């Protein structure tokens, strides 16, 4: 996270830290006691599917305290339409082998209904993005969870306010821009998979996933997030599904 | 109104303009100065747009140049106070006043709903937690 | 190119007098309806005039919440139901800051009283769309010292017409015994460069 602040302990209770073979891999969002939503691109290079761990209640990577809970990731579900190496359909639904225990430091973010998210949450200006990612473009990662307040833009605006780059990914209906184009604040590498959470009348909801960008906090560019509202149906159907023997599961989409 | 005999009476703005409607010259003869006559003519010859009593639902019309302004009572809006605020209770309007989910029901009133872990209150719009750790709340702040 | 049916609204313009603010646009809808959204630079978007076929939308109630803030509105075009063209098309309006841009309304001379060799001219305060719990605030209530009223007065035997200015809604001018004078007032916000003056009030003369 570039230009944010340290998220005080327990104030980003749904934040998840994904690890593979013990090393930090990506962020994630707990939506209930057994499911975590993350980004599909975080898994392009996984070879050891059985060494996937989700840590909840984490804050300071440099010290362990009694609030952290670790769970094995039993399944990684990604849309079949997702193409490794690209940015479209950048979402992953993860099943934890055993559920985590809800506490003052571990609480799920509400996954909202599609209509409510499109007609109401989409118009709430600011939302929070968090993670232990790079504190600067190509810089070192954070030890303490960082969080940032960023304004959302409709794509037409994002496209009109962004510097043109000859070769860059299309911003599709499955994504949305949020942030600042003045090089001061943005989410970054290592924050991938983390939440873009929106506050609305006393409750927080998941509206986006940290996904991609032209570098981090680059003048003339905004962060691009996966538009969660387009996957509500796909996520609920899958959460009702029965487990597979293998970990990775490329499920059809829609 | 100029009808032989009335014209014998000395030029009076009040009598030839405010009571009988004057033309531009009759007014200028009275003012003598062209810029003075204009000044007078801009409003006098503008017309009272509030004549069509355009402000609806108890509104108050106030004239302007080639236009008017409507002052509406609290429950209304619109250029002519034609919009009934009480008729806009729909989900696209500030979530229909629902705290969480809003469902439109043409023909009838919209209803509010809540996310799992919560339940609707008597007021028909608010949602309250049914579990210790509802989704979307931050315990250490709560 | 993008989707089939519908066209984006254009020429969004702000029509505002004494804070009664109306956003107007083109064109006249053909198998398409509109919805307007308005927000301050950092605030949330508020919808108004839901699926209207009108080409205007009264935004008064939203801007009088804070006339000094700067608002931006945008107009969405939706395909009349079924015409779902095979995010919605929209157009942003110019920014608008009420306090600095609303037109000053036409004033009204409330009265004029002769006092020996001096004359007092009173301007009726103008009601504005801004409310203060059940009542409408006046132009002076809103602008305070930023607002002044100007008066044009002339004799008849005079050759030029003089002007007076006041920080209140009353003028106290020196006049020539006997002669009958004529008056006209104007609202003015001196600190403005454009739209700094209202239209002149109807002329009134002592008869
Ligand atoms: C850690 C998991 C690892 C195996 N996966 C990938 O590296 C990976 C897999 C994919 N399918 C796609 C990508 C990918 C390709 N191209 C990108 N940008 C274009 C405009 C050049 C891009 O932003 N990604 C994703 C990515 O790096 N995510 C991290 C991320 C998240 C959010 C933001 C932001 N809001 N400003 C920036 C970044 C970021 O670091 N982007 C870049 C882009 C180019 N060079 C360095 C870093 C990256
Ligand atoms: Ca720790
Ligand atoms: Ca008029
Ligand atoms: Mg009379």
């Amino acid at each position: 996270i570039v230009g944010g602040k340290v998220c005080p302990k327990g104030e980003c209770p749904w934040q998840v830290l994904l690890l593979v073979n013990g090393a930090q891999l990506c962020g994630g969002t707990l939506i209930n006691t057994i499911w975590v939503v993350s980004a599909a691109h975080c898994f392009d290079k996984i070879k050891n599917w059985r060494n996937l761990i989700a840590v909840l209640g984490e804050h300071d990577l440099s010290e362990h305290d009694g609030d952290e809970q670790s769970r094995r990731v039993a399944q990684v579900i990604i849309p079949s339409t997702y193409v490794p190496g690209t940015t479209n359909h950048d979402i992953a639904l993860l099943r934890l082998h055993q559920p985590v225990v809800l506490t003052d430091h571990v609480v799920p973010l509400c996954l909202p209904e599609r209509t409510f998210s499109e007609r109401t949450l989409a118009f709430v200006r600011f939302s929070l993005v968090s993670g232990w990612g790079q504190l600067l473009d190509r810089g070192a990662t954070a030890l303490e969870l960082m969080v940032l307040n960023v304004p959302r833009l409709m794509t037409q605006d994002c496209l009109q306010q962004s510097r043109k780059v000859g070769d860059s990914p299309n911003i599709t209906e499955y994504m949305f821009c949020a942030g600042y184009s003045d090089g001061s604040k943005d989410s970054c590498k290592g924050d991938s998979g983390g939440p873009h959470a929106t506050h609305y009348r006393g409750t927080w909801y998941l509206t986006g996933i940290v996904s991609w960008g032209q570098g981090c906090a680059t003048v003339g560019h905004f962060g691009v997030y996966t538009r969660v509202s387009q996957y509500i149906e796909w996520l609920q159907k899958l959460m009702r599904s029965e487990p597979r023997p293998g970990v990775l599961l490329r499920a059809p989409f829609p | 109104a100029n009808a032989f005999l009335e014209e014998l009476r000395p030029g009076s703005l009040e009598r030839e303009c405010k009571e009988e409607q004057c033309s531009f010259e009759e007014a200028r003869e009275i003012f003598k100065d062209a810029e003075r006559t204009k000044l007078f003519w801009i409003s006098y010859s503008d017309g009272d747009q509030c004549a069509s009593s355009p402000c609806q639902n108890g509104g108050s019309c106030k004239d302007q140049l080639q236009s008017y302004i409507c002052f509406c009572l609290p429950a209304f809006e619109g250029r002519n106070c034609e919009t009934h605020k009480d008729d806009q209770l729909i989900c696209v309007n500030e979530n229909g006043g629902c705290e969480q989910y809003c469902s439109d029901h043409t023909g009838t009133k919209r209803s509010c709903r809540c996310h799992e872990g919560y339940s609707l209150l008597a007021d028909g719009v608010s949602c309250t937690p049914t579990v210790e750790y509802p989704c979307g709340k931050i315990p250490i702040l709560e | 190119s993008g989707t089939t049916n519908t066209v984006a609204a254009y020429n969004l313009t702000w029509k505002s007098t004494n804070f009664k603010t109306i956003l107007e646009w083109e064109p006249k809808p053909v198998n398409q309806v509109y919805t307007v959204q308005i927000s301050t630079k950092s605030g949330d978007w508020k919808s108004k005039c839901f699926y209207t076929t009108d080409t205007e939308c009264d935004l008064t109630d939203e801007i009088v919440k804070d006339v000094k803030q700067t608002y931006l509105a945008r107009v969405f075009s939706y395909p009349a139901g079924n015409v779902e063209s095979t995010e919605p098309l929209y157009e942003n309006s110019p920014e608008f800051t009420p306090y600095l841009e609303t037109n000053l309304g036409q004033p009204t001379i409330q009265s004029f009283e002769q006092v020996g060799t001096k004359v007092n001219v009173t301007v009726e305060d103008e009601r504005t769309l801004v409310r203060r719990n059940n009542t409408f605030l006046s132009l002076r209530d809103v602008f305070g010292k930023d607002l002044i009223y100007t008066l044009y007065y002339w004799k008849s035997s005079s050759s030029g017409k003089k002007t007076a200015k006041t920080n209140t809604n009353e003028f106290l001018i020196d006049v020539d015994k006997g002669e009958n004078y004529c008056f006209s007032v104007q609202a003015v916000i001196p600190s403005r460069t454009v739209n700094r003056k209202s239209t002149d009030s109807p002329v009134e003369c002592m008869g």
